[PDB]
């Protein structure tokens, strides 16, 4: 699940502190 | 200043020439095409980290009945810019008959090749085939008088050929602290009537971002 | 002042006051140079000024009054030559030969006056194009005879020798004719083999610098056309390739004249040629590596310290390697003992490739292209270049290019592809790793990590999908990490934009992964309501990208949903939207409008359209009873903008979803014609009201806007649609009533070019099914436009260009509607296209001709009728005329090709009998006579008093060249051509005409 | 011990920054010449405590504007544009020899324009003393 697992981290994503 | 060097700038005609010297001595964008009769001498002042520096543009005819002195113009020039309109594919044709005639004059001077009007959707003088260039050792540049797309390049490089400097830079020329001036009414009425004028004459290109 | 003297020829030419106004020219400024100026092209375009030339070159003693004398005596030999007498001729001939010995005698006349020699050689030049060697046949002998007296003499005769050469082989093809291009080479082909012993002489003894140089600078035109037996079956090669390579002053020429080598003609079956073509590139390249720099040398910073000529080296060598390596890499690849050589050779390519110099590279990377593309395809062949091709992949993508500069960035995805291919263990490890040194911070910067993205972005397809699954996974993982540790939303921005960047590049990977696809596309709407810089820009942009390639994911129920994602996006799309200017929407749309187009099940794309739709639909009927209960809320600016954003958003549903966007075209469509009347009034209303200048007022533009949009809309649907019955029957009539009488009954400047443009696509379309309809248009926009457009060549550009395409499409697709012209209408029709040949606008030039092709076309298709037959005897001799105007007048030609073909068309009817009345009327002719001698005498008289210079001969066979050759294209065109080298002059040669 | 190995706008505060394209009126010939594009910057000397307005042209960074915010001027608008303002000059310096002008200003948006026409009036008024 190193796809499920990167799609999770990818979900967090943000351009703010 | 006293750094001048002349700069002879060819091509064929409504190629954007004259357009493009004006934009930099003045700021407008000329869109009627008025042929230039001879040539025009233009002096020209960019400064630079390493003092100003002045061109004596020769903004020469491109139009075959309008050429005057035609190579005449090219005698003790430092260095030229060649010009063509990639929306024209026989200026791009024309442009070894100009270089000809330039070096033949001018022997070892550095020349840019200028294609003009990139502000242009439907080009037609594409880029792969700009290769001319390469063996005769001009800088080239992709340029618009209109969107003043690179429109600094050509004087750059060439400042940094003539001057022997591969750093130099244009830089902020100092801004003087300017005057109060309280206006009289000496000139009041006339200022007003141009005012009148101005705000009844609609501003150019309206369409444009700025 | 007293400057206006010398324009006053009845008196003597005062030398003194000549040189005073040449000087306050070149030395002067401000007003005295202009006014000097205009003197002197006054002096120069006198055509009694050549006689006044001898004179100026004796008694003058300034080299810019004699520069200018010879440039008054260029023009007279050039043009005026053949009329002089021939005492004239060997005058001058003997004071241009007599003033440059004597020139070349004095050394420092010699030293400090190349400017005035060299143009006196050009001079002399321009006498052999005339009187050589048919009246001068011992020139080359005697050039030889007297190369032998003065050093001086022979580094001029060099200088002479380079620019025959030049003016014969390198720029005769548009300025003589082909007889005589052919005479002059013939000429000099005879007697090279003088002028090579001569060459090779001065190579191999060697005495001055300076006439080494100009001798090496006479070969390298010679090297353009002279048989390969001079260069292999001498010793020139290894000269050039050694003792010249190693001094600086003679490196510069010698290196182009190998370039040139490099390209000549060669049997491909000899091995002893083959062995000679190997030799010359190892001499030159131990040259290079023992007296300028070795391969390890750093040349990137060699170029950028820009010393003396390096710059230029450094390109001449690039120019250098690349041309010899394309031609003859395969000579260096078998044997083992020119292996060294050769990766040696591309060692410094490699060094070369890494100078900071855009164009430079461009050159270096169509080399790499041609390598990389045969280790590629050919056998056996990359094992060679391993090493070459890891250094390769670094300088790529070190140096890749934003997709925006796409010739450039094409070419480095190419590339980059190619090497991926062939080594993908490398590539990875190259990318991963630069991606590690963005992550340490050692090689971090914006541009740094945006130029990696555009790299790994580049090889998307070329890994296996196993493979590229692992490399992407590794790439956004290491990229979101990035993310994390960067602080402040500038560095955040922008890694976050890479990250959406390599994702959009990479659809196999998100179409085989629908979790990963719909976080994605989550998380692009949530950056659509990010306000900082680029960032909705980059989220819009990025979806309808990804949309673009994975549409058929939106519209089936993937597994675990509820749904097609499609129906998910139109519940929310308020809500995602609300926070983007309107053409960010309108992507938006668009790219809802692709996903759409995929589902093919009639009954479920109508609802998802009318779904998507639901938005501007309310706004739309909301504001349509608004404005229909009272027409003064168009006045309103805030309700001019909704309108139009209401239709623009129909436009980007539309433009990606054409045939298929018809029933929602059909809730809006009688409305917005409607709509569209309203908006045409309160325009009228306003000119009148306020005057022309209303039409730059922001409220009349709001209100053109709105116009112009539905236009486009309408454009946009029909240039797609499939179903042409409902176009015609429920689409066209009304659209010609709303549209047709407005343009012709505003004024000029309210009137929108759109409309012609909109009436172009629907005679395209559907012209063959509304002939009825085209008569209207035609009526209804032909007579006002050309009003419009035919007093210069500059007002109403658009309406301009507009105009010629709409005619043109009549004249394709129903050609029936010109026929009912009344013939003072048709006689404008005629009138417009040949208005048409005269601009330089290349869009209505080019149309111009067109129309004149076709017109003449579908004239003939007609056969023998009596509309055909009072055509030709209206409007033949206009064509033909016309477009000879056109041809031989010097300011049109851009449009040669579609001129000379229109003209060979027009002169083929009547060699064919294709027209069967008399061109000709009643007893001006006897009766028996036919066209084609009537075409001739017509065309001979017709020369003659536009040319009267020439003789009678000349232009009897012209045509008799040109009438012959109209079936021929490329040889009438070379009679044309020919025509216009000898209209330049005066005494062409009538039989140049006979060239076979 | 080793040896060590060997404008004009200084003085002024930026009160306000804003991207312009400005234009000058040719009295003779009826029709507008631009004159630049770039940042637009009211700056204060921090001495006098004047305010003027400088602004310079994109690349080769010419000053196309040098003149103070005089209290008397007046943004009036043009017939053809919703962002632009243009009012009369008595003295400008961007050449170099002061020298009168009718001067339009055209910014990206409406709103742009309206804030540059508060700044202008706010500066007018620190002018005034
Ligand atoms: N679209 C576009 N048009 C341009 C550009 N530069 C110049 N033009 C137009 O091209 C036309 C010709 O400009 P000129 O500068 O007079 O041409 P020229 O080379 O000086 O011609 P001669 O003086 O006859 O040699 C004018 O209408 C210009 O407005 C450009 O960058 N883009
Ligand atoms: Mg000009
Ligand atoms: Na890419």
């Amino acid at each position: 699940s190193t796809v499920e697992d990167m799609t999770k981290k990818f979900g967090t994503l943000t351009i703010h502190d | 200043p006293q750094v001048q060097f002349k700069l002879v700038l060819v091509g064929d005609g409504g190629t954007g020439k004259t357009t493009f010297v004006k934009r930099h001595l003045t700021g407008e964008f000329e869109k009627k095409y008025v042929a230039t009769l001879g040539v025009e001498v233009h002096p020209l002042v960019f400064h630079t980290n390493r003092g100003p520096i002045k061109f004596n543009v020769w903004d020469t005819a491109g139009q075959e009945k309008f050429g005057g002195l035609r190579d005449g113009y090219y005698i003790q020039a430092q260095c030229a810019i060649i010009m063509f309109d990639v929306t024209s594919r026989v200026t791009y044709k024309n442009v070894p008959n100009w270089h000809r005639d330039l070096v033949r004059v001018c022997e070892n001077i550095p020349i840019v090749l200028c294609g003009n009007k990139v502000d242009i959707k439907d080009r037609k003088v594409k880029a792969k085939s700009i290769v001319f260039h390469r063996k005769k050792n001009l800088q080239y540049y992709d340029i618009s008088a209109k969107s003043n797309y690179n429109f600094e390049k050509p004087f750059l490089w060439l400042a940094r050929k003539l001057i022997g400097d591969p750093n130099l830079e244009f830089v902020a020329m100092p801004a003087l602290a300017p005057p109060e001036v309280v206006m009289d009414p000496a000139l009041a009425a006339q200022a007003e009537h141009d005012l009148e004028v101005a705000q009844t004459t609609a501003l150019p290109d309206e369409d444009d971002d700025l | 002042g007293s400057m206006e003297g010398i324009l006053d020829f009845s008196n003597d030419l005062d030398i003194a006051l000549l040189d005073q106004v040449v000087s306050t020219f070149y030395q002067g400024s401000g007003v005295q140079q202009k006014q000097a100026q205009e003197i002197l092209t006054k002096f120069q375009d006198n055509p009694d000024a050549w006689q006044k030339a001898d004179q100026i070159l004796q008694f003058s003693t300034n080299p810019q009054s004699k520069f200018i004398a010879l440039s008054i005596l260029d023009k007279l030999i050039t043009r005026k030559w053949k009329l002089l007498p021939n005492d004239h001729r060997i005058g001058i001939r003997n004071f241009v030969v007599g003033m440059i010995i004597s020139m070349c005698q004095d050394d420092e006349v010699f030293k400090t006056q190349k400017n005035l020699i060299n143009k006196s050689d050009l001079t002399l030049v321009q006498i052999l194009k005339q009187e050589w060697p048919q009246n001068w046949p011992e020139f080359i002998p005697e050039l030889i005879g007297s190369s032998s007296s003065s050093v001086n003499v022979c580094e001029n005769n060099m200088i002479v020798l380079k620019l025959l050469s030049e003016e014969v082989f390198d720029f005769s093809a548009e300025q003589m004719t082909q007889a005589k291009a052919l005479h002059l080479k013939n000429s000099m082909s005879k007697e090279f083999e003088q002028i090579f012993k001569l060459c090779f002489q001065v190579l191999e003894q060697g005495s001055s610098s300076s006439l080494i140089v100009a001798t090496l600078e006479s070969l390298l035109r010679y090297l353009h056309w002279i048989p390969y037996r001079y260069i292999y079956e001498t010793n020139i090669l290894e000269l050039l390739s050694t003792k010249f390579m190693t001094s600086p002053d003679t490196r510069a020429i010698t290196l182009k004249c190998l370039t040139e080598v490099s390209n000549l003609k060669i049997p491909q079956d000899n091995d002893l040629i083959k062995r000679q073509t190997v030799l010359f590139f190892q001499n030159t390249l131990q040259q290079i590596a023992t007296s300028v720099m070795p391969v390890t040398a750093d040349l990137k910073a060699t170029y950028a310290n820009a010393n003396g000529n390096d710059q230029s080296f450094l390109q001449d060598l690039a120019m250098f390697l690349t041309t010899y390596l394309a031609r003859n890499r395969a000579l260096l690849e078998s044997d083992e003992s020119l292996r060294e050589l050769l990766l040696n050779a591309h060692q410094y390519l490699i060094q070369l490739s890494k100078i900071e110099e855009r164009e430079l590279f461009k050159t270096t990377l169509d080399y790499w292209h041609n390598l990389v593309a045969d280790l590629f395809y050919e056998p056996l062949k990359k094992h060679i270049y391993e090493e070459i091709c890891s250094q390769l992949r670094l300088v790529i993508i070190e140096n890749m290019v934003r997709p925006e500069e796409i010739q450039l960035y094409k070419s480095e995805r190419e590339v980059l592809v190619y090497l991926t291919h062939l080594n993908v263990i490398d590539t990875e490890e190259i990318m991963i790793s630069k991606l590690a040194r963005q992550i340490d911070g050692s090689e971090w910067s914006w541009h740094n990590i945006n130029t990696l993205s555009w790299a790994i972005g580049s090889i998307s397809g070329t890994m296996s999908e196993d493979t590229e699954k692992r490399f992407v996974v590794t790439v956004i993982k290491d990229l979101l990490g990035l993310c994390e540790q960067k602080r402040g939303k500038d560095n955040k921005a922008v890694v976050a934009s890479d990250i959406m960047y390599v994702v959009g590049q990479y659809p196999r990977f998100l179409k085989a992964h629908w979790n990963f696809l719909r976080t994605v596309i989550l998380k692009l709407f949530e950056f659509m309501h990010e306000t900082h810089e680029g960032v909705q820009d980059m989220a819009c942009d990025t979806f309808i990208k990804i949309v673009q390639k994975c549409k058929y994911h939106f519209v089936i129920q993937q597994p675990r949903e509820s749904e097609p994602f499609i129906q998910t996006i139109i519940r929310d799309i308020q809500k995602t939207t609300a926070d983007l200017q309107p053409q960010q929407v309108h992507t938006f749309y668009k790219a809802c409008g692709i996903i759409i187009s995929e589902e093919r099940s009639v009954a479920e794309r109508n609802r998802l359209l009318s779904d998507l739709m639901q938005l501007p639909n309310m706004a739309w009927d909301t504001i349509v009873e608004q404005s229909t209960a009272n027409p003064t809320l168009l006045l309103d600016s805030e309700t001019v903008k909704i309108i139009a954003n209401i239709i623009k958003t129909n436009v980007a549903v539309c433009t990606s979803m054409g045939a298929d966007f018809y029933p929602q075209l059909g809730h809006i469509y009688y409305n917005m014609l409607q709509l569209y009347r309203a908006v045409s009034s309160m325009i009228s209303a306003q000119v009148a009201a306020e005057g022309l200048i209303a039409t730059k007022t922001p409220k009349v533009r709001g209100l053109r806007t709105i116009k112009k949009e539905i236009l486009k809309l309408v454009e946009t649907y029909i240039s797609k649609a499939r179903n042409l019955d409902d176009v015609v029957k429920v689409l066209v009539e009304p659209l010609l009533n709303a549209v047709l009488e407005d343009y012709m009954n505003n004024v000029p400047d309210a009137r929108d070019a759109e409309v012609l443009n909109c009436m172009t696509t629907v005679v395209e379309k559907v012209g063959h099914m509304i002939p009825q309809g085209v008569i209207l248009i035609l009526q209804s926009v032909f007579e006002c436009t050309l009003d419009m457009i035919n007093k210069d060549f500059t007002e109403y550009p658009e309406h301009r260009v507009e105009f010629y395409k709409l005619l043109k499409v009549i004249n394709e697709k129903s050609f029936a509607a010109f026929l009912e012209l009344p013939p003072a209408a048709f006689k404008l029709f005629v009138d417009a296209i040949c208005w048409a040949f005269k601009h330089n606008n290349r869009d209505v030039e080019v149309n111009g001709l067109q129309i004149a092709l076709d017109l003449v076309k579908n004239i003939e298709r007609m056969g023998n009728v009596p509309f055909a037959n009072e055509f030709h005897k209206n409007y033949f001799f206009i064509f033909v005329s016309e477009t000879f105007f056109v041809l031989t007048d010097s300011d049109h030609k851009s449009g040669f090709s579609k001129q000379a073909l229109l003209l060979m068309k027009l002169i083929s009817l009547v060699y064919d009998n294709k027209i069967s009345v008399p061109l000709y009327q009643e007893a001006e002719v006897p009766q028996g006579t036919s066209n084609q001698v009537y075409l001739s005498q017509y065309l001979a008289n017709m020369l003659s008093n536009a040319f009267p210079h020439l003789t009678s001969e000349q232009i009897a066979s012209f045509l008799s060249a040109l009438t012959k050759q109209c079936k021929d294209l490329v040889v009438f065109k070379g009679t044309l051509r020919d025509f216009l080298v000898q209209i330049k002059e005066v005494g062409g040669d009538p039989t140049d005409y006979l060239f076979a | 011990h080793f040896e060590p190995v060997v404008t004009m706008e200084e003085d002024e505060e930026v009160l306000y920054k804003v991207r312009a394209k400005l234009f000058r009126f040719d009295a003779d010939a009826k029709e507008w010449k631009e004159r630049g594009t770039g940042d637009c910057k009211f700056l204060k000397n921090k001495k006098t405590n004047k305010v003027r307005i400088l602004m310079r042209r994109d690349k080769t960074l010419k000053i196309c504007a040098n003149h103070i915010i005089a209290p008397e001027y007046t943004l009036k608008p043009n017939v053809g544009s919703d962002r632009s303002w243009v009012y009369a000059c008595t003295a400008d310096i961007a050449e170099g020899e002061a020298e009168a002008f009718t001067f339009a200003i055209r910014f990206g948006s409406k709103e742009n324009a309206d804030k540059f026409k508060e700044e202008f009036e706010k500066a007018q008024e620190i002018n005034k003393k």
